[PDB]
Formats: C-alpha cells, sequence, structure tokens
DNA sequence: CTCTGAATCTCTTCCCGCGCGCCGTAGGAC
DNA sequence: GTCCTATCGATCTTCGGAAGAGATTCAGAG
C-alpha cells in the first residue's frame, strides 16, 4: 500500500476485534504424530489461513478454479497461503488486564493519570488490597486504597453505599470514570494556586499528559487490555528439526500459558468457584499476560530450559538482536560474497581483481541474460546447466558481461565512507581478491589475512552511482580534512627515497647529461650510479595565470635519480619538488600540488606512475635489514657506568638521612631520564655518522645509507622511538599503577633482555593490548550516538541569507600558537565584508568563499580574527543552508545541495576514536586585555583581575602569545613593554591566594576578638606568630556572624576616595587566612594583607558530547553587580549577589569546601568564575550565549585530538553542536498557543514567531536548551528514529499515548520503510516532487 | 564464498547467513551510513528492498535482469510489515497513512 | 572506458544531476534502445551515456526537448489514424 | 507540617564482521 | 511404553560491573 505517513496510537478493543479473523480457544497447534494444524488453536487453518500453497486442508479443492471459495469439510478458506502471515486473531480475556508497558514505563502512565503511586497501583493490580470507588456517603476518598482488614471494616461499618474493587477492574472503573477535560481545567487552575516547584514540574507533566489524552482520540480504558490479539502464526513458526520434533517457539509457549490460564478462569467462573480461588486465578492470569508482553519486567522471567528466559514481544521489538538493528537497519543481501584479499601491484587505481569463481557465482543472471541474447542457450533451464558445465564459451560470456560493471568492495569494520568503494573488476585465476596498494591505506587494510566483501550493483542507476560517487578515482581527498587518502604506501616511499638520494662520490659523477632519457639509458647500461651528482638539461612547463603552459628549458644541477623521476612528473610543476630526497611527507605535498594544479585526471595517472617507479626501484635497491645494521654506540657502556653511579650518590644521601623518601625517587628517575636522553642522542649521532667517504681526496662524512636509517628517515616504518628501542636503551617503564620504574630497562632489543627486564616489559605490553581491546568498543558506541543524533541534517538550500557567524583566531595557549588561522578559515565563506588591517578599508566581500588564494591573501595581511558563517547559526528550518557549510572537503568547491552532512560529520568525528586512549618564550609587545587591577608599592599593576591577560603583537603585529595574569599578580612587564623571551614577565605566589588593598592607611581588627575569631597560635618555629583566622566551620555563630574584617581606617573617618566612588576601604578575611598586618599596622597600596593556602582522552570527549555536568562544577556568576554573603555555612553556605538595578538578592547556596573567587565586595558579571575547575556547557549556554558555548565545545573537543595528533575539520563538530541545542524552552507563552513554560523544538518556535511577528502579534520568547546527544536523539518529534535508537519499550509507549504521527522526514526512517533517502539522488527526486507540486 | 540466489529465511524473507548455508554478506548499519555519506540513494533502495526483502520485487528484478532491462520495482521490505504485526500484537494500533 | 568523470561533472554542475541524467539516457539506450550519439566501443550503456555527456550533447533540457517532440509526433500519428478511421466508416 | 536539598532505589547502555564445534520438556499414569 | 499436564504450589536463582540518570523517599526548617 502506498503511504505518506505513519500514525501510532492506542488500539480500542473493538479495533482489535476488527484486526482479528477469529478467536483462538484451544491451546493446541498440531498433532505430535500427524502434522496437520489443530482447529481453533494457535495454528487454526480457518482462522489465519490454509497451510497448503493453493489447496484447502480438507483437500476438497486443489486448483485456482476454486480460489476464494469456502470449504465445508474443514472450514478453511482457500487462497494464497501467504495471507496466513498477515491474518491475526484475538483472545477475549475472561477479565480485564492492565497493559504492562503502560504500568511500568519510566514514569507510570496509568499512575500519572490517576495520580496514584506506582507501588499502590501495583499492589491493587496484583489483588493485594481493595480500593474504594463511588464511596458515596462514606468517609472513603475517590481512590483511597484499603487493605483486607480495612475492607472487612467497611463491609459492616457501611453497607452498599461504597464500592471497593480489586485489581485492574477497580483501575478500569477509575479510568472509566475519568472526567478528563474538567480534571485538566481544574489542575491547570490549581497550578496557579501554588509555587511548589518540587510539585509544579510534575504537575506540568500531569497536565501535559491530560492534554495529550484529551487531544488524541484515545480513551482511558484502552490502557487496560481486554482482547489480546495473537500474532499471525507464520511469523512464529513451529519449524521441525532432525526427526519427528518441532523446534520450540517462545511466543507460542507464552500464548499457550495465557490461553490455559484464561480457560481455567472461564471454567471456574462457570462453576462458581469461591472468591479466594477466582482471585488467585485472576492474579495468575494477569501475571501470565505480563509474561507474554514484556517477560522480565516480572519478579522473575519464566523459562523452559536451563534458566534461559523466554523472549517476549517487547524482547523481539528492541535489543541488539531485535528487529530494528538486526533486520531493518541492516539486512543480509543477495549478490554478495567475501574473500581473503591480497595486493596486486599491477592493477590501476580504478581496478580490482576478482576470482573467476566468485565472478561466475555473482554474475549468474547477467550470464543467463547473454545466453538467451546470444541465442546460445534455449532458456534458463539450459542456461543454468551450461553455466554449471563451466563451458569455455561461458568464460567468454563472463569476460563480456563484466566489461564495465563496477563492484563494491567493503572491508568491515567500515568506520568512514572511504571504507566502501567501487572498482572495475578483472578476472584472476586464484581465489583471493586483488586489491590495489594505494587503496589499502583508505581501508586501513593490512593484508595479514584480512577478509573483505563484494557487492554487485544490479540496476542501471546503481552502476552509474557507483561509477560517479564511489569509484576509487573519485575519492582522492579525505572528507575529514584537506588530506589525500592516496598518501604513498610504506614501500613506495622507500623506493623514491632511495632513488632520489645523493652520495658524495659515486660512479658517473660530475658529467653532463643532455636529458633525462640519456640519464636513464646510462643507468640501465650500468655506466652511472643512481645517486651520482650530475648536470642534466631539464625542461619544465608552467601554466600562466590564464592557463596555457609556457615551456622553459635550462641546465639543472641534480642527481641521476631525480632526472629519471622527472620523466614521470606531469607537465605542470617546478623541478624543485623532485630535487630533494623525497619522503612520506615530502612526496605527499608533491602529489597534493599536482591535484592543486593539473587536475584529477593527471593526478590519478601521476599517482599510479609514482607507485610503479617506487616499486621497481625499491626492488632494485634491495634494502635488506640484518643484525649488522643495528648499531650500539660504544660510549653507551660508559653512559650507564656513570649514570648508575650518580644514583648511588642519591642512594648514599638516603643512606645518610640527608634526603627525604620522595626526593630520592624523583632525583633518581630524573637522572635516569637524562641518561636515556644521552644514550639516544649518541646512538642517533652514530647512526647518521656511520657513513664517511673519500671524494677524490680527504674523507668527508655524509648521510647514512644504513637500512634502518633509510627506513626511519623515509617515514616508511620505524620512527625515532623505534630505532631508539632497537639500538639505544629500552628505558624506563611504568607499573600497572603507573609508577615509574626506578631501574630502567638499560638494554636494547639488539642485545638480550634478561628475565626481569622482560617481565617488566610485559606490564606495558598487556596494558596496551587491553587498552586497545576496551577502547575499540567505546569508539564505536560514540559513532552510533553521533550518527543517531545528526542523521537528519542535509544541505537543502543554497543561501540562508543570514549575516552572523563565528570569529576564527589562531589557537594561542600555553604561550606560542598551536595552529594557524589558515587551517580554521580555509573553505568557509566570509560573514561580512572582510576589511584591510587598519580602518575604513575592506578587503574581501561579505559573502565570498575564502579558498586557498584568499587564505594566502589574508595571511599576507595581519588578520587574526575573521568572522565566517557557521552551520550552527544558519537560519534554515528543518535543514541547513549551503553557504554556511562551505567547501566540500572531498571536492574543493562549495558543497552541493542535497548532501547528507550529518552522517559525514559523525563518521569524521568517530573514525579516529580508536586512536585515543581509554585508560615568556619569544619577544613581543605586552597587551593586558580584560584588565581589572589597581596599583601597589611599585604600581606594577596591583592585579585586581581574575581576568587580565597580556597579549603579544609579534614583530609582524601578530598576537603569537598571551595568558591570564591571576588575581594578585604583579606585572613586572606591563603597559605594552617589549620584553625578550625568557625574561620574567610577572610573578605570583604559586601556593596561596593573597588579598591586597587599594589605599595606604592604618587598619584595625574591626569587629574582631581573640579566641572568638582568631587563634592565639605560637609559631613554634620562632615564637612570633602571624595570627590565624578562625574558619566558619571551626567556630560557631560567635565567630561566624562576627566575620573578620580588615577595613582600612584613618583619622578623617573615611579613606582616600577614588573619583566617583563612595566605597570605604573595607577589607575582610576568609577562612584559613594567615595575616601579619595586625592592629596599628600601616598597610600600603599593593600590600598583601593576608594569604590563604589551598582530564582524559576518549571519555573527555564522550562526556563532553553527552554534556554531563562536572563532578566539580566551577560556579560561574550570573547577571552582574557586586557580590555579598547571606548567612554563614550551616549545612551549606548561602550567598547573595546584589545589582542596584537588578536582583539585589540574587541568592545562591554554595559548597563550603569550594574556595570562592570573590569574598564580600567583588564586582561580578554573568559568567564570572566564583570557583575554579571545568565549567558546565548548559550553564555556559545560559549565561554567555550560543557562540560562546559553541566555541567552548569546539575548543575543548579539539584539545583531545590535537594532543593525540589527529586532525579533524572544526566544522564537523559544529553540526553536532547544532543538534545538541535544536530544542528551546519557552520563557513567555506569548501570543503563541504554546504552553506557559514548555520545551518545544526550536525550528517550530522560530517559524511560529516569524509568522506571528509578520501578523504583528506577540512572538514567543525562548531560551535554546543544550541537550546531550544521548537524550537529544530520543527527544525528536519523529518517534521511529527515536524508538530505533534505544529505550524502545519506553518511547513506543510515550509516543503511543500522545497519538504521535511521523512524517518520515530524515534518513533513518526512510531506510526503515524502504524508500529513497532524502539526500543525494533521493534529495533530487524529492525536490523534483515538491517543486512539481 | 559468493551467493547469487538461494535459501531465504522464513520469519523475514532475508537471505540466510553463513558459509555452510548458501548465505549472503550482511550489510551492516555502518555500511548504510557510508552509503548515505555519498548521495547514493538508488543503491541503498536496491540493497535493502530488491536484493533482500521485497519478495515480489526481487523476482521481477530477476526477470528484468535476465531480459536485460536493469530496472527495479522496490515495493516494500517485508520485514517492516512483520514489525508492524509485532507491534499490532500489543495494544498499539500503528498504521500507514495516505496524506 | 571512463577512469574519471570530472569533465562531465564540470559540464553538469552537480555530481548528482549527472547521475540522474546519465540514468535517463542509458535507460533510453537500453530498453527500446535509441542508438547513441557517440561511436560505441563495445561498452555498456552506462559508460556510453557518460561519453555523450562529456561531449556536451545530452542533458536535462535536451532530453526534455526530445521527449516533448517525440510525444507530439506520437500525437500527430493519432490524428491521422482517427481521421482515416472516420473516413473509412462512411 | 510540609517545602527544597540529598540520598537510595530501579532501568538502561556497552564496535563487527567472518568461521566452526556442540546442545537443544519432564514426570507419572493407563 | 506411550501419552499426558505443567512450571520450588516444604527452593534460593549468584555476589567478579560502571555509570548515568531519573524516581522515590527522607532531613532542617520556615
Ligand atoms: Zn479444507
Ligand atoms: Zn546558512
Amino acid at each position: 500500500e502506498e503511504f505518506d505517513a505513519i500514525k501510532i496510537a492506542l488500539a480500542s478493543p473493538d479495533m482489535i476485534r476488527s484486526w482479528s479473523f477469529g478467536e483462538v480457544k484451544k491451546p493446541e497447534t498440531i498433532n505430535y504424530r500427524t502434522f496437520k494444524p489443530e482447529r481453533d488453536g494457535l495454528f487454526c487453518a480457518r482462522i489465519f489461513g490454509p497451510v497448503k500453497d493453493y489447496e484447502c486442508l480438507c483437500g476438497k479443492y486443489k486448483r485456482l478454479k476454486h480460489r476464494g471459495v469456502i470449504c465445508e469439510k474443514c472450514g478453511v478458506e482457500v487462497t494464497q497461503t501467504k495471507v496466513r502471515r498477515e491474518r491475526m486473531g484475538h483472545i477475549e480475556l475472561a477479565s480485564p488486564t492492565a497493559h504492562i508497558w503502560f504500568l511500568k514505563s519510566l514514569p507510570s502512565r496509568i499512575g500519572l493519570l490517576l495520580d496514584m503511586p506506582l507501588r499502590d497501583i501495583e499492589r491493587v493490580l496484583y489483588f493485594e488490597s481493595y480500593v474504594v470507588i463511588e464511596g458515596g456517603m462514606t468517609n472513603l476518598e475517590r481512590q483511597q486504597i484499603l487493605t483486607e482488614e480495612q475492607y472487612l471494616d467497611a463491609l459492616e461499618e457501611f453497607g452498599d453505599e461504597f464500592d471497593a474493587k480489586m485489581g485492574a477492574e477497580a483501575i478500569q472503573a477509575l479510568l472509566k470514570s475519568m472526567d478528563l477535560e474538567q480534571e485538566c481545567e481544574q489542575l491547570r487552575e490549581e497550578l496557579n494556586e501554588t509555587n511548589s516547584e518540587t510539585k509544579r514540574k510534575k504537575l506540568t507533566k500531569r497536565i501535559k499528559l491530560l492534554e495529550a489524552f484529551v487531544q488524541s482520540g484515545n480513551k482511558p480504558e484502552w490502557m487496560i487490555l481486554t482482547v489480546l490479539p495473537v500474532l499471525p502464526p507464520d511469523l512464529r513458526p513451529l519449524v521441525p528439526l532432525d526427526g519427528g520434533r518441532f523446534a520450540t517457539s517462545d511466543l507460542n509457549d507464552l500464548y499457550r500459558r495465557v490461553i490455559n490460564r484464561n480457560n481455567r478462569l472461564k471454567r471456574l467462573l462457570d462453576l462458581a468457584a469461591p472468591d479466594i480461588i477466582v482471585r488467585n486465578e485472576k492474579r495468575m492470569l494477569q501475571e501470565a499476560v505480563d509474561a507474554l508482553l514484556d517477560n522480565g519486567r516480572r519478579g522473575r522471567a519464566i523459562t523452559g530450559s536451563n534458566k534461559r528466559p523466554l523472549k517476549s514481544l517487547a524482547d523481539m521489538i528492541k535489543g541488539k538482536q531485535g528487529r530494528f538493528r538486526q533486520n531493518l537497519l541492516g539486512k543480509r543481501v543477495d549478490y554478495s560474497g567475501r574473500s581473503v584479499i591480497t595486493v596486486g601491484p599491477y592493477l590501476r587505481l580504478h581496478q580490482c581483481g576478482l576470482p573467476k569463481k566468485m565472478a561466475l557465482e555473482l554474475f549468474k543472471p547477467f550470464i543467463y541474460g547473454k545466453l538467451e541474447l546470444r541465442g546460445l542457450a534455449t532458456t534458463i533451464k539450459a542456461a543454468k546447466k551450461m553455466v554449471e558445465r563451466e563451458e569455455a564459451v561461458v568464460w567468454d560470456i563472463l569476460d563480456e558481461v563484466i566489461r564495465e560493471h563496477p563492484v563494491l568492495l567493503n572491508r568491515a569494520p567500515t568506520l568512514h565512507r572511504l571504507g566502501i568503494q567501487a572498482f572495475e573488476p578483472v578476472l584472476i585465476e586464484g581465489k583471493a581478491i586483488q586489491l590495489h596498494p594505494l587503496v589499502c591505506a583508505a581501508y586501513n587494510a593490512d593484508f595479514d589475512g584480512d577478509q573483505m566483501a563484494v557487492h554487485v550493483p544490479l540496476t542501471l542507476e546503481a552502476q552509474l552511482e557507483a561509477r560517479a560517487l564511489m569509484m576509487s578515482t573519485n575519492n582522492i581527498l579525505s572528507p575529514a580534512n584537506g588530506e589525500p587518502i592516496i598518501v604513498p604506501s610504506q614501500d613506495v616511499v622507500l623506493g623514491l627515497y632511495y632513488m632520489t638520494r645523493d652520495c658524495v662520490n659515486a660512479k658517473g659523477e660530475g658529467m653532463v647529461l643532455t636529458g633525462p632519457k640519456e640519464a636513464e639509458r646510462l643507468y640501465r647500461s650500468g655506466l652511472a650510479s643512481l645517486h651520482a651528482r650530475v648536470k642534466v638539461r631539464i625542461t619544465e612547463y608552467e601554466k600562466d595565470a590564464n592557463g596555457e603552459l609556457v615551456a622553459k628549458t635550462s641546465l639543472k644541477d641534480t642527481t641521476v635519480g631525480r632526472a629519471i623521476l622527472w620523466m614521470i612528473v606531469p607537465k605542470g610543476l617546478p623541478y624543485s619538488i623532485v630535487n630533494q630526497a623525497l619522503g612520506k611527507k615530502a612526496i605527499s605535498k608533491m602529489l597534493n600540488t599536482c591535484y592543486r594544479i593539473l587536475g584529477l585526471k593527471p593526478t590519478v595517472i601521476f599517482a599510479d606512475q609514482i607507485m610503479y617507479t617506487g616499486f621497481a626501484y625499491a626492488a632494485r635497491s634491495g634494502a635488506s635489514v640484518g643484525i649488522d645494521d643495528m648499531v650500539i654506540p660504544e660510549k653507551k657502556h660508559e653512559i650507564i657506568s656513570e649514570a648508575e653511579a650518580e644514583v648511588a650518590e642519591i642512594q648514599e644521601q638516603f643512606q645518610s638521612g640527608l634526603v627525604t623518601a620522595g626526593e630520592r625517587y624523583n632525583k633518581v628517575i630524573d637522572i635516569w631520564a637524562a641518561a636515556n636522553d644521552r644514550v639516544s642522542k649518541a646512538m642517533m649521532d652514530n647512526l647518521q655518522t656511520e657513513t664517511v667517504i673519500n671524494r677524490d681526496g680527504q674523507e668527508e662524512k655524509q648521510v647514512s645509507f644504513n637500512s634502518i636509517y633509510m627506513m626511519a628517515d623515509s617515514g616508511a616504518r620505524g620512527s625515532a622511538a623505534q630505532i631508539r628501542q632497537l639500538a639505544g636503551m629500552r628505558g624506563l617503564m611504568a607499573k600497572p599503577d603507573g609508577s615509574i620504574i626506578e631501574t630502567p630497562i638499560t638494554a636494547n632489543f639488539r642485545e638480550g633482555l634478561n628475565v626481569l627486564q622482560y617481565f617488566i616489559s610485559t606490564h606495558g605490553a598487556r596494558k596496551g593490548l587491553a587498552d586497545t581491546a576496551l577502547k575499540t568498543a567505546n569508539s564505536g558506541y560514540l559513532t552510533r550516538r553521533l550518527v543517531d543524533v545528526a542523521q537528519d541534517l542535509v544541505v537543502t538550500e543554497d543561501d540562508c541569507g543570514t549575516h552572523e557567524g563565528i570569529m576564527m583566531t589562531p589557537v594561542i595557549e600555553g604561550g606560542d600558537v598551536k595552529e594557524p588561522l589558515r587551517d580554521r578559515v580555509l573553505g568557509r565563506v566570509t560573514a561580512e565584508d572582510v576589511l584591510k588591517p587598519g580602518t575604513a578599508d575592506i578587503l574581501v566581500p561579505r559573502n565570498t568563499l575564502l579558498h586557498e588564494q584568499w587564505c594566502d591573501l589574508l595571511e599576507e595581511n595581519s588578520v587574526d580574527a575573521v568572522k565566517v558563517r557557521s552551520v550552527v547559526s544558519c537560519d534554515t528550518d528543518f535543514g541547513v543552508c549551503a553557504h554556511c557549510y562551505g567547501r566540500d572537503l572531498a571536492r574543493g568547491h562549495i558543497i552541493n545541495k542535497g548532501e547528507a552532512i550529518g552522517v559525514i560529520a559523525a563518521q569524521s568525528i568517530g573514525e579516529p576514536g580508536t586512536q585515543l586512549t581509554m585508560r615568556v618564550k619569544n619577544k613581543g609587545s605586552i597587551k593586558l586585555s580584560n584588565v581589572k587591577s589597581v596599583v601597589n608599592s611599585s604600581g606594577k599593576l596591583v592585579i585586581t583581575s581574575r581576568n587580565t591577560e597580556l597579549k603579544l603583537i609579534d614583530e609582524f603585529g601578530r598576537t603569537k602569545e598571551s595568558y591570564k595574569v591571576p588575581y594578585g599578580a604583579v606585572l613586572a612587564k606591563g603597559d605594552g613593554e617589549q620584553v625578550a623571551g625568557g625574561e620574567t614577565v610577572a610573578n605570583w605566589d604559586p601556593h596561596t591566594m593573597p588579598v591586597i588593598t587599594e589605599v595606604s592607611g592604618f587598619v584595625r581588627f574591626t569587629d574582631m576578638i581573640d579566641g572568638q575569631t582568631i587563634t592565639r597560635q605560637t609559631d613554634e618555629l620562632t615564637g612570633l606568630s602571624s595570627l590565624v583566622v578562625l574558619d566558619s566551620a571551626e567556630r560557631t555563630a560567635g565567630g561566624k556572624d562576627l566575620r573578620p574584617a580588615l577595613k582600612i581606617v584613618d583619622a578623617q573617618g573615611n579613606d582616600v576616595l577614588i573619583p566617583g566612588t563612595d566605597m570605604p576601604a573595607q577589607y575582610f578575611l576568609p577562612g584559613k587566612a594567615i595575616v601579619q598586618l595586625e592592629d596599628g599596622v600601616q598597610i600600603s597600596s599593593g600590600d598583601t594583607l593576608a594569604r590563604i593556602p589551598q582530564t582524559g582522552g576518549l571519555p573527555r570527549v564522550a562526556d563532553l558530547f553527552e554534556a554531563r555536568r562536572p563532578k566539580e562544577p566551577a560556579i560561574l556568576a550570573e547577571i552582574s553587580g557586586i557580590v555579598s554573603f547571606g548567612k554563614e555555612t550551616k549545612g551549606k553556605r548561602r550567598l547573595v549577589i546584589t545589582p542596584v538595578d537588578g536582583s539585589d538578592p540574587y541568592e545562591e547556596m554554595i559548597p563550603k569546601w569550594r574556595q570562592l573567587n570573590v569574598f564580600e565586595g567583588e564586582r561580578v558579571e554573568r559568567g564570572d568564575v566564583i570557583s575554579d575547575g571545568p565549567e558546565a556547557p548548559h550553564d555556559i549556554l545560559r549565561l554567555r550565549g550560543v557562540h560562546a558555548v559553541t566555541r567552548y565545545i569546539v575548543n575543548e573537543v579539539q584539545d583531545v585530538y590535537r594532543l593525540q595528533g589527529v586532525k579533524i575539520n572544526d566544522k564537523h563538530i559544529e553540526v553536532i553542536v547544532r543538534q545538541m541545542l535544536r530544542k528551546a524552552t519557552i520563557v513567555n507563552a506569548g501570543s503563541s498557543d504554546f504552553l506557559e513554560g514548555e520545551q518545544v523544538e526550536y525550528s517550530r518556535v522560530k517559524i511560529a514567531n516569524r509568522e506571528l511577528e509578520a501578523n504583528g502579534k506577540v512572538g514567543a520568547t525562548y531560551s535554546r536548551d543544550l541537550l546531550g546527544i544521548t537524550k537529544a536523539s530520543l527527544a525528536t518529534e519523529s518517534f521511529i528514529s527515536a524508538a530505533s535508537f534505544q529505550e524502545t519499550t519506553r518511547v513506543l509507549t510515550e509516543a503511543a499515548v500522545a497519538g504521535k504521527r511521523d512524517e518520515l522526514r530524515g534518513l533513518k526512517e526512510n531506510v526503515i520503510v524502504g524508500r529513497l533517502i532524502p539526500a543525494g539522488t533521493g534529495y533530487a527526486y524529492h525536490q523534483d516532487r515538491m517543486r512539481r507540486r | 564464498h559468493a551467493r547469487s540466489t538461494g535459501s531465504y529465511s522464513l520469519v523475514t524473507q532475508q537471505p540466510l547467513g553463513g558459509k555452510a548455508q548458501f548465505g549472503g554478506q550482511r550489510f551492516g548499519e555502518m555500511e548504510v551510513w557510508a552509503l548515505e555519506a555519498y548521495g547514493a540513494a538508488y543503491t541503498l533502495q536496491e540493497m535493502l528492498t530488491v536484493k533482500s526483502d521485497d519478495v515480489n520485487g526481487r523476482t521481477k528484478m530477476y526477470k528484468n535482469i535476465v531480459d536485460g532491462n536493469h530496472q527495479m520495482e522496490p515495493g516494500m521490505p517485508e520485514s517492516f510489515n512483520v514489525l508492524l504485526k509485532e507491534i499490532r500484537s500489543l495494544g498499539i494500533n500503528i498504521e500507514l497513512e495516505d496524506e | 572506458a571512463r577512469v574519471t568523470v570530472q569533465d562531465a561533472v564540470e559540464k553538469i554542475g552537480n555530481r548528482f544531476d549527472l547521475v540522474l541524467v546519465a540514468a535517463r539516457r542509458a535507460r533510453q539506450m537500453q530498453v527500446g534502445g535509441k542508438d547513441p550519439l557517440v561511436p560505441e566501443e563495445n561498452d555498456k550503456t552506462t559508460v556510453i551515456a557518460l561519453r555523450e555527456i562529456e561531449e556536451g550533447l545530452i542533458n536535462n533540457q535536451i532530453l526534455d526537448v526530445r521527449e516533448r517532440q517525440e510525444q507530439q509526433e506520437q500525437e500527430a500519428a493519432e490524428l491521422q489514424a482517427v481521421t482515416a478511421i472516420a473516413e473509412g466508416r462512411r
């Protein structure tokens, strides 16, 4: 049936009867000897359908001639047997029964509706106590559950003026009595009666439920099941097994239990069993229906085996083995296979070799399609036989069929889109799949027994799509960053490194070659060495600014190898790229430059030629590795013999009591580390120095042709940390608890490691293996959460027309910059007219894409901050405008309309998740910005800012440096001084927080008493002490309310006023303070009154995206004004924030042990830090704005990848952020029909406000709410996508009571229902459909 | 191993899985995401309706492929209908809609 | 044969519309096969379509032009058949 | 006397392919 | 022996999971 929407709602019992074709009565299915289905059973022929293909069970008719007729020998209707999988039946329960889902969801829907606690409703339902309904003239409330002793009381205290029922019947009467709308009106007016925010919120939930039930056609009793439909039998087959037995079916047995119990209940009610017996039977029947529905939510699941609980309907719906993730989202496909791959170097980039057998077994129908077309076979009957005959002509048919038909190759696990690619197949004799070398990097495919699967695209559009989108040559750039995915392999780069290297003295040196060809001939004649230095006439072509090549020829000083390689580089590049010994880095940029200039078509052939030449000349190199090649520097034995001795001295101090326990450890380990560094440096120096050669006279050294050195230097394999372990010393190790081993592994793998050294090494080896095995799962789970939160976004419009954006600046943290501006701003569009450095002069237009040329132009200028449009800020409803997303990183141009950015971004974030871990510097100008300080005894800025951060306009006017000068720091280098690297900029007390005054003047312990607020310490070190202030916790109110104060006093009655300020120089003391300037002491400006003494990898981002609140919430101040205290710390302290024009008592409870960044009179603003530690993304969004929270999220999620060396384009994160805050919470209901306070999807609230303001009525006001991905994925307005993700047993009820309807917008829903996705070519079709409408 | 056509499962008509059984490779959720990363929609529709699930469609496709037409009629994946029955067996009336 | 499709992508300014246009043309050439506007090389219609696009002689507008005119020709034969049927009945 | 804190309870979540091997209602009454 | 009815309807289901969040109960006090 054609459809355009899916609607979910409660099913009325008469609707269930409409579904059913019969009532199953006998709990029997088939005989145990004959295989006929028993009538009126779970497999009744006349109820669900005939078993025979087109014959009735009774055998009266066996032809289409009697199709649709009804037999009277057995009663079965004869038609297509397939209908047997669609007809349902129904069981009419002898008594009502509560639907388990609606009874025990996350809240209790039946309980919420009746406002009755879940425990009490469960107690009623399982027949434990009565509940009075229609209590009439009795002191018995509306529900007022009452126990059996209480019922025994009511039975005689009152007569029949009360009714007290038991179980679901009473609940059904309550449901049947619900005056829903009147109840909702009463509760929505009672809401204004009180402010109980511990009850207003649940009251809002209850009224929302009442409104949802009112609006939907649902009726309360539909939460209580009365007729239970039975599944069509063909969906629960009783399949036989080996021998005369049928395989056990869980649902069949659950239905059998339910039917037997219910029939017993009917029998008793017919025979008038006593009340106790019928009550027990009704309880058992209810619990059996419970087991049928959601087995496991019971006290204990039932089982028919060795405690293997039976799967219920809700079990089959959800779960990793459930339908959603097992059969709908991912399903097994025909025309596919798998095999062990192997490397075929001869293949072109766009080809792959497949075995003849696999080709024949995949392309069978195509072969039939030729055997008839060739006329060589009569029909399928003979065509299949001929294919079986493997006739030599059949191979000619296969060689013709497979000519231009792509095949998809799909190694699994396919983390990113580059893991599935199309290849033109070529037949191969063997049974392994021939893969290309350059592609194996994309698949991350090591050929050490790695299986891979092939799928054959059948239809025409499928072939075209494979060739146009998934072809190998169409995926040369990585979508995660401007990085080629065809980065040269490990062996090829070794070959090129060996070929282009140069030696001091070599055969054929110094002559003149007339051209590269003559060089090659010389080498192949053996007259010259490859590394020989020579002068060859080179000719190069450079395409002009218009685009036509200009030929220039010159003599060039180079090497024979470089001149040979130049015969492969295309005609558009400068010779300077090949005049250097190429390595895995140097070659890569080379290839990129080719793609930058020549284009895709020259680039692919150039890559293939590079691979060919590299393989050939690496084979010629014969760069073997042997034990002779691992070099131990001779000085190493000395470096050990000294260093260990030094540890002995550190031991001798410990032998003399001259050192502490810890200091001995942290001196020994540092000396060992210094020794390891010396050993490594000597080893590396020896490795490079091992080559010295005579150039016609006198020995001269040069770079080393040592095998290990060329492997390391070319970047193929074995970096410095590897050669260091192979030839230096293995070094220190860590215990499973992480402690550094005091005795390092002083050996290296060339020498033998002893038994203890190896046992030490096992700790690290197994820790790493376990880390991998555990993190490989969390990475995948993060990928799933990302795709299920961002699956919806597609570039569905060209320009949104907005003009906002985000400002991009180079990352300057920890002093020097960690990344440039070009990386951030490349590939985005400008937010507004980019301006020239200075004033009144613009440089770039307001909506121009900043491609490479404009990035160079900006880097030419001193522009550091550039505002560019971002996907988060795009104002497109239910989609994303193209201009914000900008460049398609895999294509170079702007992204097309119709691309599924969401899945691409999720894969880009999730692919490197297995790479994480689950376990003044330069001269400049001083730029204190955020300065909130005063002046001291030097006036070097009495730092009064918990903000002030001095920046550093470089010699090129570029901030390359800046950090946060903490409160109370003295700025030695301030007021824009120029200071050289390493010259102390500022000073701080690293241990305690000091408090300082502004004026110079006398002080007294105002309102302070010894013993009451300070302790008369002695300072046993000298006997003269600095008084210690009593804390609030160490003293009662006689000292808590007597808060210490060090207000500055003078003879005039007031302090020297700052112009326009009336505040006296009142100063105070917090807890743990140490104060010296006692009474009668003159405190100068800047004098310290007193002093007060005091992370992760993959989880650090997983909890960031989930937006978990920090364990140590750094409290950010809100609004603004000047802070105050309320009442002291009892239970937990209470404080108040005062703005004259504002909430002067903005109060807030505070933890006692968290030190406060403000004490009693500190100017505060929204977002001002009161305590240190990580912030809260929810609070950040609420207090500093969307751009601020976006910047926080992007930077704190990039600090994890930058540490680990992974590069991901920043845009790929913002899309996820756009998904987190897709919801908004209403502040004022306004003229919109929205509730007074409710969370509504931000798109809907925005569109409503748009039309409302177009009509001039009061648009709604809202705060965008940051929901974590795990919840935002389930919070969507399309129940199919949410229920497909997790907590299906919850969502499939929450949406059911709401009468939800799905428009099937998004990718996942369309994938479920088997139609074209609304992206790519599917988006083209949908867009055509909507435009032609 | 490679499979063109053969055994099909009963409860849902997807092809069997395994080597000892003439089964086809499973197209997992990650592969679906990768296909969606490209614009390939026809590929996905084929892969999840004709190749695997729509019983009537996969025969009309077989006939067209033998005839050399290379056109598919997707219809609807049977497994989804099974799901509907599985939810309709509960107290839930979920149904398709016209508009 | 085609190793890359970049030229056609430059012709039809979308990676996706090229797929759909080539689908239209290759379907035409396959069933009720109209002869292509390019010399064949024993290729499959897919690649021949991507050959024609690169020559810049097939797109959405050209195909719609051909379709509309073909429809008109088919309606034109209808008028002649209706008129001849009406003449023969008298 | 019950209002906002916490404090303790239950419910839900945990990469993906491949390939074997085996094992698969029970007791007692006519 | 076959063919029937039913679930430890005189037990003890496994302690060797983290965690993350709501839900549900309880304090110190207005
Ligand atoms: Zn019959
Ligand atoms: Zn936009």
